[PDB]
């Protein structure tokens, strides 16, 4: 782990849980995402969740 | 209603 200086390691790692973070925020207001799963059956209108 | 529902959930 040498070539990066221990520092930009600690900077990519709060960076990745901020964004994912935020992926998870963004994706909790999203319209098409409540997928139904098995729409192969569409009998109804089964409200669920991703990310 | 909209952000309550996804919200709580």
């Amino acid at each position: 782990l040498n070539p990066l200086s221990p520092d930009i390691w600690m900077y990519v790692l709060l960076a990745c849980l901020g964004v994912s973070c935020v992926l998870f925020v963004i994706a909790r207001f999203s319209p098409y995402e409540w997928y139904n799963p098995h729409p192969c059956n569409p009998d109804s209108d089964v409200v669920e969740n991703n990310f | 209603s909209a952000m309550v529902e996804e919200l709580r959930m």
